């Protein structure tokens, strides 16, 4: 979905502009309207938070717990309380802050070819 | 302000060292080609009204633009402060010449320039455009390698001076870019 | 940093004009004095130790109160500091030596200097007395060239004029 | 002390203080002869308010002693004194000397007029009398106009005017007064904003967009950030300071938004502990967890007080909070 | 962001009012026009790319140095994104235009837009003779009678460029 | 970023000018010298860490009230944060070594340096101290003939000190 | 009336301080430039019977529209009026000359030269026409020395930087 | 002000009359002992410290009435003007002797020196006497006839530059007479 109907021209001109930084940038993604309806209207809360793990946290899951326990914030709060909890974990602000994109953290070992 | 010879007086100051004979060398060959620094400033000064109109005119008949309504160099006023900025340069950039080091430039003319023209909102690059070709001409002016005029010196070598006068212009631009 | 350059450059500067002739006419006096002014510096560069060894000494034994209870010099630390106030005296002539004007001296010895041996207590007499001793026995045929003996002694007594 | 309420007055928090106090008029027209506290007193009071707080050495004052001279006999203060003050190699070699001329011209409008300039208007009225006449003319447009003789009595010392209304500017150079005069204690080789040797205000007093206020004294008050304007037709970089805008969605999502301004970022105290955490201390990159201290944000309604929370914990300071 | 009932509602409670029986008139002739209302931005939004684009075309055509080398629209991306400001300005006038007044126009679009031409060194001036050119390409086209019943809406129109009147002066 | 390639064509396409042959004799006299502009950088590379430790020992010896209890380096963490923004701007201007212009040096380094060391109380003075200290050690070391074909490479050990000077005069 | 003496005299009174050495050392450049700027001054004594009448002539072979009716050149005591504007110019060049400095061109041909040239109606380009005649078909081993011709031709065209 | 160049210039400009090569010699006899000129001032300025205090002091020790209370030099604040007064003079004294041209303290240092004394009090006896004592200092330091300090020069004779600097000194007090 980086075609052209996606594409917000908005956020990037905010961007550029220092209006926002990168994480209001991935909060106004994650909270975008093509992100609402190729992507949360597909799945279940379940599927959602561990797509949303992944894609923000730059983590895999721990277990089965960890979607069953965050499930409930999407419902009772909406996307919107869903993805500002995520945002202000310990863990996004100590590995990405609030002006880095984040990334897939520690996928490969250094010695070896394949990884995750 | 400081010239050739302040500059090895605050590099020793530092040291709390005595100028010594060692370091002295770099200045009595400041003084045994001092008559060729002053044969090349006034080969400078003797042409600056004709270097700064015929950068400006090539400056805006490389870029068309400019003369357009709306343009940065449009009415009489923008114009006449256009060849006021290039002047001014000018200006500077032999003084620097003539002290020997590039200290009287950063602190009096460069120091600010940059945001200046970006608050005013003049273009950057036809700046750097104008004074790359001043520093066109004067080369062509310390070495007689000028086209429709030749001055009159005694016989040698000028390159260092010209390598110097070069390297004068490329910190304004730089200080600008 | 007044020297002959820094003078013209701010006068053409203040007057808003490019060099003009009498602005080149002042370097072609720097560069013809450069060739005794040079000579002088590099002979107290390498010769430095023994003319501040002679001057310490020399104020104090004409001021041998100094060394007093109670005084500017009453132990060893402040003798020792005596001769790098010389010291520091001295590297500054050879700054202006090389320079061509006085600027390194109003600048780092002179400017503020009454201020601080008044409340520190120091006498400005016996500052002078080891300058007019350097001063007085330059010895102008040996020591230097006939000519650097002039430049040399012309910024010595300007410290004297200056301090007292 | 600091604050807006407490004393029943506001403007000598700002640090206007001492220069709410005195008047220096200098009654006499000469000097009588036999007697010199009252113009020793005057002299001083005009190299304080003349060089703005530098330390003329004796060595360096015995040379403005034909200045003083003349206005110990029948010579005036502001056509005598503190014109000829303005041409002498001591005011000259601070702040023409190693200043560019608008860092020349501002310098001689907080000195001599007590103000700030607004707009192009003000700086190429004065510009140009330098680029035709000289320096030595171009000291003279700052007296004769009719800006000092309307404002200033003929016996008093310039004193500081820019803040009120009576000095009929703007409300931009109100904001931009404070920049230069940062209380009694700040000289001109002394604030931060201009070390005797640039542009004190360059880009905000010829656009005339207004800085704002950070009192003197105040928990957080060295905030100094830099200039990178955005934008590619001027081609500069983006992301060194935070807008000033609030321009789209995010301006009235998530309520009113505002403009922090934050100073203190250092490399420990981050997480959420006492103290600092030990080992490697830095990533690859080795930069820092912030690489520059003074950061600024802007930041909606209901998100500023976790980003209140995340500021202090943190480590930082807050400069200033302004509306947008 | 407020519409014209949330105005009236905020007035009167800003001085703990009830709404007054005139008040109540004041509101139901706005309620009278709501079919003429939603035509005018409706005919706006089916026009919507044909209003910006020969806008900004008649826009050099008269203004020519700003699509020759050095102006502020000679590049492929600084001329996007003159045509993306000029739909943004499209955008909010017709937000405000079902408002039924200009706060949302002022609130997100407005605010801060003349600091920000200036930091950027766009001529507000062109700005606003772009908008002025978008604002009478819609308002003759509102006065289009084509599938809708034919009666009067013409304070309508007036009130639609007002709003067009207020982003220009604003840019500037 | 920039390198110097870069700018020339940056100064030809604003004002749309097609590069005329003479800035092409220019930029071919730059392409002549790169295993010379390759070596300098080389031998900095290779001497990175004796320049660094030496420059900032060399740097206490005679400004030794840094390192006396109280000091702007008196800790083992305020230590190694002074080695380390060391190590930064030798690693920039060897950055704009190779790109042949300071825009990497100015942009990613230099901007808003003054304003964080008068933030964190650090003297700036001795900062630039420092930076001159390790400008000639790595001047001196890139003069140094083993390892290289005899000729002349003076003009670029004047650039590479150029460098140092605008990092020095940026930090005070 | 800019020169070497009179520029460093007016810096050290606004300094406020005594002669120092780089005064006394711009004045050796005077003395060693007195030598081939003196005999271009009287050079030009000697021979400005011939110079100026060559250089008036070459601004009217130029522009010969400045005959016509209503111009600034009609009738016959315009010319001889042309002729003293362009021997007043050479007789401060030989002043300038004489001096040292560019005093006597900026103080009594150069100030003020605008607002008369403009409002009286006269081009100034045909005054600098004749100057430049002047500068160029100097023929430096013949006419002057090889040294004083660099000096006679750089207040040359220090009127024609100040005119255009 | 005008140097002995300018004033040549002066005379010869109501001539209307170019600088000829008769009246050329007396000029180039100013560059020939340009040298003497430059030895003689800076065996001024080595020692005018010493210069104005014995002469303020001598002047004190020949009239003890200026000491007595109520006199004009009686308190610290008018000693200090005293020793403030005499050193402006032997400044403008050695700008004119620099110069070759009194024409500097004609206009910055004596004109409305006369009525600023005797609107202030200050005696017009002892001024001249400290002048004329600073006048006799001086002779004796352009020549080596100095009691205590001798200075190096080149051999030859100073007699002219001694006589015009006696006429520097007439002047000022004719001008406060
Ligand atoms: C008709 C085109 C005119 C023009 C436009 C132009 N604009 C920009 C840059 C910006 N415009 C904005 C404006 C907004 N951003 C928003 O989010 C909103 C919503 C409320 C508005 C009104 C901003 C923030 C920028 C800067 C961000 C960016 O770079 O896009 C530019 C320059 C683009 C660039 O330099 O890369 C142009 C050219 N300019 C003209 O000349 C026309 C008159
Ligand atoms: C020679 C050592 C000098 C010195 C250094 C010193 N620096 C700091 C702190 C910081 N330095 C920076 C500078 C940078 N950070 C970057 O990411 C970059 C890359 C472009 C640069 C140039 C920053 C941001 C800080 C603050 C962050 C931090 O705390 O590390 C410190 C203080 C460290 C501390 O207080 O904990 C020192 C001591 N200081 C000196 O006295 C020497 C002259
Ligand atoms: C389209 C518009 C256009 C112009 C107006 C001219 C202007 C012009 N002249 C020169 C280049 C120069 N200009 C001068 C200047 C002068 N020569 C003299 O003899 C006089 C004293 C003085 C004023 C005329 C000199 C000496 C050179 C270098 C040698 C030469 O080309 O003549 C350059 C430099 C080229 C470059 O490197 O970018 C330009 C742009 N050329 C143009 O393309
Ligand atoms: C001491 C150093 C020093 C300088 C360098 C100048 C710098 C300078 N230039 C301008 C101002 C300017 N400078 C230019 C010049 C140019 N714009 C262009 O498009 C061309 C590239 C270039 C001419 C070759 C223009 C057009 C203005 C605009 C004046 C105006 O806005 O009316 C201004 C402010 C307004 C003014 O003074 O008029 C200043 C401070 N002044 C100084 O005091
Ligand atoms: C006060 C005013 C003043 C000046 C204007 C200059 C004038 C001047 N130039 C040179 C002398 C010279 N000038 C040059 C310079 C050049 N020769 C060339 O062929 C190049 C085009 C150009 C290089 C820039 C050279 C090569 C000499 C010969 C002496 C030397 O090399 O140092 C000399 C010494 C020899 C002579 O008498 O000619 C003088 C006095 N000096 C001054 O004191
Ligand atoms: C760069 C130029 C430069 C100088 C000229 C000196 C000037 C100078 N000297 C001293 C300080 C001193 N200077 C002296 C010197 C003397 N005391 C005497 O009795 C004799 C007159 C003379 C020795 C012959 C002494 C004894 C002190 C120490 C005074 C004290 O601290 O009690 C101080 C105070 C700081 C200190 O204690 O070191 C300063 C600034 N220092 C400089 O940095
Ligand atoms: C699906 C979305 C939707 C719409 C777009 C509107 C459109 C709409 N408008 C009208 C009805 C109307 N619409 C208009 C408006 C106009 N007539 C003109 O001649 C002018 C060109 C233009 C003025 C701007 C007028 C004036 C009436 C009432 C007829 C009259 O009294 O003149 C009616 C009939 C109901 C009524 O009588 O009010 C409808 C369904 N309603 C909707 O639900
Ligand atoms: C693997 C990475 C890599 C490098 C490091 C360079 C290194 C390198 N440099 C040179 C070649 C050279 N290198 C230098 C540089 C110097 N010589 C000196 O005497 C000075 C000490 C120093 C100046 C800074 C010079 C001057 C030449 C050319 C020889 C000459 O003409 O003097 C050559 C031979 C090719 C040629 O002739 O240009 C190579 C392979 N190239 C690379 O691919
Ligand atoms: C001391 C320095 C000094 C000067 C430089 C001149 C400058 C000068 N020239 C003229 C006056 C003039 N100058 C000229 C000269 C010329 N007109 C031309 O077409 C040619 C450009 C040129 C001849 C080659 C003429 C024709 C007049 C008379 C103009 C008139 O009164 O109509 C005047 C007005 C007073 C008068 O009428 O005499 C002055 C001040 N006079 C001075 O006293
Ligand atoms: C005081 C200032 C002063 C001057 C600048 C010159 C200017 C000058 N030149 C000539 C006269 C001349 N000038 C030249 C020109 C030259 N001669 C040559 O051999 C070279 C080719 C070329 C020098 C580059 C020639 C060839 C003549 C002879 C007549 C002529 O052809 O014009 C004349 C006419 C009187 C005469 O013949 O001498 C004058 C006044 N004379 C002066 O008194
Ligand atoms: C009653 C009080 C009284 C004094 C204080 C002394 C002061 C004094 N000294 C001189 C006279 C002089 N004074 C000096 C000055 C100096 N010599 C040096 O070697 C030093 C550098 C410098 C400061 C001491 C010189 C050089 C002379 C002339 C020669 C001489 O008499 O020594 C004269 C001039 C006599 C005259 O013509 O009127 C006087 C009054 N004499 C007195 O009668
Ligand atoms: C540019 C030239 C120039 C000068 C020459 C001086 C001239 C001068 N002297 C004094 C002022 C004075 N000058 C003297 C000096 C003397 N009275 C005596 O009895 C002795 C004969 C003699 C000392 C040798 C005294 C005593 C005062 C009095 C100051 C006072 O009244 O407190 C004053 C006015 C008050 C003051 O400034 O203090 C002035 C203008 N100033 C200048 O600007
Ligand atoms: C820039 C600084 C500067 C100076 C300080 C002087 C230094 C100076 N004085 C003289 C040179 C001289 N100075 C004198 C002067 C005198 N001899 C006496 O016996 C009298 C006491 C006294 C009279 C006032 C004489 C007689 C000469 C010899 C040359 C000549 O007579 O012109 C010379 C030339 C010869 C030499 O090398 O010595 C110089 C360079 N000149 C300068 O350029």
């Amino acid at each position: 979905q980086i075609l052209k109907s996606t594409k917000q021209p908005f956020l990037e001109s905010q961007l550029r502009f220092n209006q926002i930084s990168i994480k209001d940038f991935i909060k106004g993604l994650v909270l975008s309207a093509p992100f609402r309806d190729l992507n949360y209207n597909v799945n279940n809360n379940y599927r959602f938070v561990e797509i949303c793990v992944q894609r923000v946290l730059g983590r895999d899951i721990y277990n089965e717990r960890e979607k069953i326990a965050w499930s409930i914030i999407i419902a009772t709060q909406g996307l919107e309380g869903f993805i500002d909890t995520l945002l202000n974990t310990q863990e996004y602000l100590s590995n990405f802050g609030d002006s880095i994109v984040p990334f897939q953290r520690r996928r490969i070992i250094p010695q070896r070819s394949k990884g995750e | 302000m400081l010239d050739a010879f302040s500059r090895v007086v605050v590099n020793s100051d530092a040291k709390a060292a005595y100028v010594g004979g060692s370091d002295l060398q770099a200045l009595k060959s400041f003084i045994a080609d001092g008559n060729k620094r002053l044969d090349a400033v006034n080969s400078i000064v003797s042409n600056a009204s004709c270097m700064v109109s015929d950068a400006v005119s090539g400056m805006i008949c490389e870029n068309p633009g400019l003369i357009s309504p709306g343009g940065n160099c449009y009415t009489n006023r923008r114009m006449a402060a256009c060849l006021r900025d290039g002047e001014i340069i000018l200006r500077y950039v032999s003084y620097a010449l003539l002290a020997g080091d590039a200290s009287v430039l950063e602190d009096r003319c460069l120091n600010g320039l940059k945001e200046t023209y970006i608050a005013l909102g003049v273009p950057t690059n036809s700046s750097i455009r104008a004074v790359s070709i001043m520093k066109a001409q004067a080369v062509a002016f310390i070495t007689n390698t000028a086209t429709e005029r030749k001055m009159s010196f005694a016989a040698g070598d000028c390159t260092s001076l010209a390598s110097e006068v070069a390297s004068y212009f490329d910190r304004v631009g730089a200080a600008i870019s | 940093m007044k020297s002959v350059i820094t003078t013209v450059v701010s006068a053409a500067d203040a007057a808003g004009r490019f060099p003009s002739n009498s602005d080149l006419e002042s370097i072609q006096g720097n560069i013809q004095r450069s060739a005794a002014r040079l000579e002088a510096a590099e002979k107290l560069a390498g010769n430095h130790e023994a003319v501040v060894k002679e001057a310490g000494d020399a104020c104090f034994a004409k001021y041998a109160y100094l060394k007093n209870p109670g005084e500017a010099g009453e132990n060893q630390e402040k003798i020792n500091k005596c001769y790098r106030d010389v010291d520091h005296y001295m590297r500054l002539v050879n700054y202006c030596l090389v320079v061509g004007g006085t600027g390194p001296l109003d600048e780092w010895g002179i400017a503020g200097a009454r201020e601080v041996y008044r409340t520190l207590n120091l006498p400005t007499s016996a500052y002078v007395a080891s300058i007019a001793y350097t001063r007085d026995r330059l010895c102008v045929p040996r020591d230097m060239s006939a000519q650097a003996g002039v430049e040399f002694s012309a910024y010595l007594d300007y410290l004297i004029n200056a301090l007292s | 002390r600091l604050g807006t309420v407490s004393g029943n007055s506001s403007l000598d928090k700002l640090g206007l203080d001492k220069f709410l106090s005195e008047s220096n008029r200098a009654y006499t027209p000469r000097a009588q002869p036999g007697f010199s506290s009252e113009y020793e007193q005057i002299i001083s009071a005009t190299y304080k308010q003349l060089f703005g707080n530098a330390y003329i050495m004796d060595s360096e004052r015995a040379e403005m002693a034909k200045q003083e001279s003349m206005f110990r006999d029948g010579q005036l203060t502001l056509k005598d004194f503190c014109r000829a003050l303005a041409k002498t190699e001591q005011y000259k070699k601070r702040f023409f000397d190693s200043r560019p001329l608008y860092g020349a011209i501002e310098l001689n409008f907080k000195n001599i007029l007590g103000r700030t300039p607004d707009g192009l208007e003000h700086y190429r009225a004065k510009s140009a009398v330098y680029d035709t006449k000289g320096y030595e003319a171009f000291v003279d447009a700052f007296f004769d106009d009719g800006e000092y003789d309307e404002v200033y009595d003929d016996y008093t010392v310039p004193f500081y005017r820019g803040y009120k209304t009576e000095a009929n500017l703007s409300m931009a150079a109100f904001t931009h007064f404070f920049r230069m005069v940062r209380g009694s204690s700040t000289s001109d080789k002394a604030n931060p904003n201009s070390m005797q040797k640039d542009i004190p205000l360059n880009y905000y007093g010829i656009t005339k967009t207004p800085l704002a206020v950070i009192a003197p004294g105040a928990a957080g008050t060295a905030y100094t950030e830099s200039f990178s304007g955005t934008g590619s037709w001027q081609s500069g970089r983006a992301g060194l300071n935070a807008a000033r805008v609030a321009l789209g969605v995010p301006a009235t999502a998530n309520g009113k938004s505002f403009r922090v301004e934050v100073t203190g970022y250092t490399q420990p105290g981050f997480g959420i502990t006492a103290g600092t955490a030990v080992g490697k201390l830095y990533k690859a990159n080795k930069l820092s967890r912030y690489p520059r201290s003074n950061k600024s944000y802007v930041v909606g309604f209901d998100e500023l007080t976790p980003l209140y929370q995340r500021i202090t914990k943190n480590g930082g300071t807050i400069a200033s909070i302004t509306p947008l | 962001m407020l519409d014209a009932f949330a105005k009236v509602v905020a007035q009167a409670d800003a001085r703990g009012e009830f709404l007054s029986n005139t008040q109540i008139d004041a509101l139901s002739k706005m309620v009278k026009e709501g079919n003429q209302r939603l035509d005018i931005v409706n005919k706006v939004t089916s026009n919507a790319s044909a209003i910006v684009t020969n806008s900004a075309r008649a826009l050099f055509a008269e203004q020519p140095q700003l699509i020759q080398p050095g102006g502020n629209a000679y590049t492929s991306r600084r001329m996007a994104a003159c045509l993306r400001d000029m739909e943004i300005v499209l955008r909010y006038v017709s937000y405000a235009m079902i408002a039924g007044d200009s706060s949302v126009l002022d609130d997100r679009c407005l605010n801060g837009l003349r600091e920000t031409y200036q930091a950027l060194g766009t001529p507000g001036s062109s700005v606003a003779v772009a908008i002025q050119k978008m604002k009478d390409a819609s308002v003759a086209l509102a006065n289009d009678t084509t599938g809708t019943p034919i009666g009067d809406c013409s304070s309508l129109v007036a009130e639609l460029a007002g709003y067009f009147d207020r982003a220009a002066v604003s840019v500037v």
